[PDB]
């Protein structure tokens, strides 16, 4: 049973940086099997992708987001963590915490185990 | 009792039956690792047997008396059994009925039951002579269908010492061994394929050895080909990481392509009107084609047979046609002849498959079968692959023919006469040309291969429709156009490939791997040595608790040891301290090593000497008021030994 | 490849011979270095204040402000020559993704061939330059033969004007204009070598001529010498056991070959460089420990 | 950029219905990595296809996927009011990024 | 102290020994022995494993003499050195520095 | 081979058939009749100048 955890600031004004992370249970992170990604729901607007991260250290992030992002793994806590600075209105979202398989373990670029999301809104 | 022991540098015999005296010879071999863990049985489960077992014992009382060794231990399996009897040594190969716990009671009688119930069907027979402490000491190995028994009797005070152990049996026995036994406290070790340089003295024995796998210090040893190692740093083997999985990777095809009824053809098609079919998409058995032509072998270019089902081909070309036995010779690239010249030519560059089978029963007829027919004449010479079906008058002469026949006026065409009668080289065979289309453009026949997971981030060998190799397999950020499937670099080695099934683009990068530089001042000093991985990153410094996943065996711990990282890479077990002293041993971009007191490696940034503040002014000068006379040495090579080769004797003897 | 690996083990120590010849060579760069520079029994340093009859020594003496403390000239130099491979530390990232593909090093280090770095670092080196030429402005020649014995410079420029047969109250009564024409002097060279762009020939023909060494041997892996194919993975999956064999012989001996001649030719020469080597040292000890009488 | 998603679609019980999902010729049109989601409100989304057209283990047949040119599709027969969700479309994109579409409210009548 | 003359010594003595051992490689032959060869195979089938014996000590030989070529060139030049130093230092007294 | 055998004193192993030397060539022998060891040494040769 891989379960994952967020425990970041809901709460940032704009002009500063988020602080989220992940942790993840049943699964070690070191295994460099998966990768693992942060996803943002805004209202009326569709899922998107920020990035991903592996245990190595690699990561490929979302182009248009690419400037003001950055995704950190701890293999010794199992966790990984998201900073997203320039925080402005388009950044109130519902952030997931997601394992990408990368078809290193069966399904082949699927997002299937999904964390519970935290709702970040931007206000001044 | 099972207690746990170390094996010190026990168990080394003799390789072969050469004799070799002050000489230093590299063996590669089964052999007991040097400090390896071994088993005292105090002593009843069966043990293993492995590779081979060594079996030591100090015991005086002979209270040990013969082995048993096999697989199941009872009569469906042939098992042997070696007793040493008083006065000889037996040793029997038949089916025995072992017993549970065998051992041979004493009642006088030493009676062969309590052992096993039965002996039926015996296979072989031998007899011989039989085999402060005594230590006993026995080798066995089964390989080659052979069973070698090495052994040694020492005079002892496991000693430290060295004792080879001689040749003292071998049997011609064919059976399976992987389990073995005792017959009545005793040491067990297994042996491994290991690199062992044995030191021969003057009269031939065997003195001492080094285990080149032991440790770095042991490693150097085997480089240098010596016993004694000098103050220096030296170039040993490299370190690569070794791959974890195996993962092949084949387009997603179902069907079966149709051989059979192109083997299994009723009549097949005259040389000059040759068939070709199209082969494509679908998975081809190649092992299955035996069945359905008579034909003795393939005949095959630029590939092999048995290797067909592990390839993938963009499509397949089958060409089947009828020719007489003395031109069969002529299907092949690079021919020429009627055949070759007229009727069917086959590239210079050709790879692919030649199948031809004497059909006589099916082509011939009393009255000759003159269904079949050749082209005689033409202008020109076929292109490869090209078939002409033309009936035109051929013209030999300068004379015009209109279009009819007569003196030099041939008809193209001459009938083969295939009669039941004729010799081999006339009678008619059955030709099927497989033509093969590597690479390029996605492959649609492939064969009997399952399809594993793609493993990503991980050293594996990796199979992409036949192109095979090793490396780690990362997403790739290079624009692959949609017709290009893998992507070179300067070496023509493939660096990126698309995935036949997800159609994705990775980078195949090669497994880690690096030099390894040993540190050692003088064997005659101390045995510690320090290792430079060289330029790699401390970080990325191969950590491998597995065997099996590096190719170094030993193990220095990286974090457990000092661990310091100069610009000439990692260096381990040697303690960087900031005081600055001259060179000693160079490791490179300012960092030297030295042996220094405790005594241990220490390395440290290499002094160019002490500072001196010239009291430099205006109008001061300093005056020598005394000298003094110095006599130094220079020396200077003038002349090197002259050698004369004689080649005929160096190159031929006599 | 195991079964080239095995296949070569039936070729002696041909690999070992040519491993000791490399690092033959690679030892004896080192020693060329220390040859040159290390000519000094301590490192000698000016005191703080820098007047010398005049003449105007800035742009020799070492730079404080910078990491390396090399002088305005040396760093004109240093800018002047681009190395292809210094010997530091490659990590991974560098020879991964798509940066590899545009890089010759990474395909160099992936077929086993690497670049060692020199014992003695730039900042090393440029120590013993400025040791050198402290001993030189501050004793004269002095130096070269015992201990430091400091004299004004102006006075060791009339010893020198004495060592070439001018008498040495030409020096004295004109040492402002000496000082002038050897301060323009310099400015000349360090204008010369701020301008133009190929100075410094012969040290990067040097190291062209590694580079391309290099390069014709990682590009000589993509000859077939005969066999079927160049990559031995190709033979491998293509052929069975025998055949498989005789191709990868094919391969192994032209592989071989090649190595065998770049190895030749690096000793060839690695001998040029060090009679150059040799030559420099001979003219440290000739012409900066000592005044020379040798014409040109 | 993003995979153009109808915002709506809606059936009747019994009934089958397809949403699509159009991307470009560089996301959909160049990988068999297509990827559907569902998510019921007050959760969080769920992998229903994986490939184009492949079910991950515990997930029912009647969600069928397929690929035409560069348009991806989802279609699920035996409609019901379970399939009451917002369906995504995710596209591997290169170079190991992902696009994921606007998505679609499916309403059971 | 004398490391310069015994490395030369040494030089030599490795490079013969290596040459030596060189004779024991099959360079893919059956055999590195000829008379095994010669008395295992026929005419035919033992002309190719000896052309594949002869090949390989022919290479052997040829790197010996060239690196004998190039420690020569090394020599010739300690020697010069050595007779300019006799010339100018034993013969006459030296004003160039060191 | 050829070349001239003589008695040897090297210490074979009643198991050791021949002995061999650093170029890989059989040096001694144990005959196969009488089981005695024979050096073997090459023919004698030489270098001529004139
Ligand atoms: C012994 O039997 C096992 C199967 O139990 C087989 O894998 C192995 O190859 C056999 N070994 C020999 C030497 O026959
Ligand atoms: C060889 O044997 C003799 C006795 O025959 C003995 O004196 C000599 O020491 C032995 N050689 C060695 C190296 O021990
Ligand atoms: C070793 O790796 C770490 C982390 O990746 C990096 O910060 C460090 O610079 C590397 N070592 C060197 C000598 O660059
Ligand atoms: C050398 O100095 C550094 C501080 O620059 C210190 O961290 C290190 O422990 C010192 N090493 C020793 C051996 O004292
Ligand atoms: C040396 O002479 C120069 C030039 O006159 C002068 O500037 C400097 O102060 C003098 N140094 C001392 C220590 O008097
Ligand atoms: C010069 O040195 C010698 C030996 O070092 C010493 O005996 C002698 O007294 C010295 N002369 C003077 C004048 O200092
Ligand atoms: C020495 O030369 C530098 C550069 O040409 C110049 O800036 C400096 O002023 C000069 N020193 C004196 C004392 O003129």
């Amino acid at each position: 049973q891989v379960q994952l955890v967020q425990s970041g600031p809901g709460l940032v004004k704009p002009s500063q940086t988020l602080s989220l992370t992940c942790s993840v249970s049943g699964d070690s992170i070191s295994s460099g099997t998966y990768y693992w990604s942060w996803i943002r729901l805004p209202a009326g607007q569709g899922l998107e992708w920020i990035g991903r991260v592996h245990s190595s250290g690699s990561t490929s992030y979302n182009p248009s987001l690419k400037s003001r992002v950055t995704i950190s793994v701890d293999t010794s806590k199992n966790n990984f963590s998201l900073k997203l600075s320039s925080v402005t209105a388009a950044d109130t979202a519902v952030y997931y915490c997601v394992r990408l398989d990368n078809c290193s373990a069966g399904y082949c670029h699927a997002f299937d185990i999904w964390g519970q999301g935290t709702m970040v809104t931007v206000s001044s | 009792t099972q207690s746990y022991t170390n094996s010190f540098t026990r168990g080394v015999y003799y390789p072969d039956k050469v004799f070799r005296s002050s000489v230093l010879h590299s063996t590669q071999d089964l052999f007991l690792p040097f400090f390896s863990n071994v088993t005292w049985f105090h002593a009843n489960p069966v043990l293993p047997f492995n590779d081979g077992v060594y079996f030591a014992s100090t015991e005086k009382s002979n209270i040990i008396r013969g082995w048993i060794f096999g697989t199941t231990l009872d009569s469906k399996t042939q098992s042997l059994l070696i007793v040493n009897n008083a006065t000889n040594v037996v040793i029997k190969v038949c089916e025995f009925q072992f017993c549970n716990d065998p051992f041979l009671d004493v009642y006088w009688m030493e009676s062969e039951f309590r052992v096993y119930s039965s002996a039926n069907n015996c296979t072989f027979e031998y007899v011989s002579q039989p085999f402060f402490k005594n230590l006993r000491e026995f080798v066995f190995k089964n390989i080659d269908g052979y069973f070698k028994i090495y052994s040694k009797h020492t005079p002892i005070n496991l000693p430290q010492g060295f004792s080879a152990l001689e040749p003292l049996v071998d049997l011609p026995i064919g059976i399976n061994i992987t389990r073995f036994q005792t017959l009545l406290a005793y040491y067990v070790g297994y042996l491994q394929p290991r690199t062992f340089l044995l030191k021969y003295n003057e009269n031939g024995t065997i003195t001492d050895a080094v285990d080149c796998a032991l440790d770095p210090l042991s490693e150097t040893k085997c480089t240098l080909k010596s016993f004694t190692v000098e103050k220096g740093i030296y170039q040993t083997s490299n370190f690569r990481v070794q791959p974890t999985e195996s993962i092949v990777r084949f387009p997603n095809i179902t069907n079966l392509c149709p051989f059979d009824e192109v083997f299994n053809a009723t009549r097949f098609a005259s040389v000059y009107a040759w068939n070709r079919k199209r082969i494509s998409n679908c998975v081809a058995d190649y092992s299955v084609l035996y069945n359905f032509a008579p034909f003795f072998a393939f005949k095959c270019y630029g590939v092999s047979p048995t290797k067909l089902n592990d390839l993938c081909f963009t499509n397949v070309y089958a060409d089947s046609f009828v020719i007489r036995g003395n031109e069969v010779s002529q299907i092949a690239p690079g021919q020429t002849g009627n055949i070759a010249d007229y009727n069917y030519k086959l590239p210079d560059d050709f790879t692919g498959c030649v199948i031809a089978w004497n059909s006589n029963k099916l082509d011939s007829k009393v009255g000759g079968n003159y269904n079949y027919q050749y082209r005689l004449f033409r202008k020109s010479n076929l292109k490869p692959f090209e078939r002409d079906i033309s009936t035109e008058i051929y013209q030999a002469g300068n004379k015009p023919c209109n279009g009819v026949a007569g003196f030099n006026c041939y008809f193209p065409l001459r009938s083969y006469g295939f009669r039941p009668t004729y010799g081999v080289g006339h009678q008619p065979y059955r030709v099927v040309v497989l033509s093969f289309e590597l690479l390029h453009a996605p492959a649609t026949v492939c064969g009997p291969k399952k399809s594993t997971n793609l493993v990503k981030n991980k050293c594996v060998n990796f199979n992409f429709n036949g192109l095979t190799g090793t490396g780690v397999l990362t997403e790739s950020n290079k624009k692959f156009l949609p017709f290009q499937q893998f992507g070179r670099d300067i070496a023509d080695t493939t660096d990126a490939v698309r995935d036949p099934q997800t159609l994705e683009i990775l980078d195949i990068t090669p497994c880690s791997f690096g030099g390894v530089s040993v540190i050692t001042p003088g064997t005659n000093t101390s045995n510690q040595v320090a290792v430079l991985y060289q330029g790699v990153n401390c970080t990325e410094v191969p950590v491998a608790i597995h065997a099996d996943q590096l190719t170094p065996t030993w193990r220095v711990y990286s974090t457990g040891s000092n661990v310091f990282q100069t610009r000439a890479g990692c260096l381990i077990g040697a303690e960087y301290v900031n005081n600055s002293y001259e060179c000693d041993i160079p490791i490179g971009a300012g960092i030297c090593a030295s042996y220094q007191t405790s005594q241990s490696i220490i390395a440290y940034t290499m002094s160019l000497g002490a500072e001196n503040l010239v009291a430099y002014s205006n109008n001061s000068i300093a005056i020598p008021t005394n000298f003094t006379i110095s006599v130094t040495t220079e020396i200077l090579p003038v002349s090197m030994t002259k050698t004369s080769v004689d080649c005929t004797m160096y190159i031929c003897g006599d | 490849s195991t079964e080239c690996s095995n296949l070569l083990l039936q070729y002696g120590s041909f690999c070992t011979q040519l491993k000791r010849a490399l690092t033959g060579i690679a030892v004896e760069q080192d020693k060329n270095t220390q040859e040159v520079f290390a000519q000094v029994k301590q490192i000698y340093k000016t005191p703080p204040i820098k007047y010398f009859g005049g003449f105007n020594f800035s742009q020799i003496l070492p730079d404080p402000s910078k990491p390396s403390k090399r002088s305005f000239i040396e760093d004109l130099l240093f800018n002047k020559v681009t190395l292809a491979d210094a010997g530091f530390i490659k990590q991974y990232g560098d020879c991964l993704g798509d940066i590899a593909a545009r890089d010759l090093i990474c395909a160099q280090k992936f077929n086993g061939l690497t670049v060692l770095p020199p014992l003695l670092t730039d900042e090393m080196i440029a120590q013993y330059t400025s040791a050198l030429l402290a001993g030189t402005i501050t004793s004269g020649w002095t130096f070269g033969a015992g201990a430091a014995l400091q004299i004004p410079f102006a006075m060791q420029m009339a010893y020198r004007f004495n060592g070439i047969g001018v008498t040495q109250n030409v020096l004295y009564e004109n040492q402002k204009l000496i000082a002038n024409q050897f301060n323009s002097a310099i400015g000349k060279i360090q204008d010369s070598l701020s301008s133009t762009a190929s100075a410094l020939g012969k040290l990067q023909d040097v190291v062209n001529h590694n580079a391309q060494a290099l390069n014709t041997l990682v590009k000589q892996l993509s000859s077939k010498f005969g066999a079927i194919s160049s990559v031995l993975n190709d033979i491998l999956s293509r052929l069975d056991k025998v055949e498989a064999e005789v191709q990868i012989d094919r391969l192994i001996t032209g592989r071989l070959q090649s190595l065998q001649t770049y190895v030749t030719q690096q000793l060839i020469r690695a001998a040029e460089i060090r009679a150059s080597a040799n030559l420099a040292a001979t003219k440290m000890s000739e012409c900066v420990l000592g005044q020379s009488k040798r014409v040109d | 950029s993003v995979l153009t998603q109808p915002a709506s679609v809606s059936g009747s019980p019994g009934q089958s219905i397809t949403i699509s999902c159009t991307g470009t010729s560089s996301d959909v049109g160049s990988y068999n990595l297509v990827s559907w989601y569902q998510q019921h409100p007050g959760k969080a989304p769920k992998v229903m296809i994986y490939e184009v057209s492949k079910w991950p283990s515990g997930v029912s047949n009647r969600f069928s996927g397929s690929k035409s040119g560069n348009t991806a599709s989802l279609t699920i027969s035996g409609l019901q009011a379970e399939d009451e969700a917002d369906y995504y479309c995710c596209s591997y994109a290169g170079s190991g990024t992902y696009v994921f579409g606007t998505g679609t409210k499916v309403t059971v009548l």
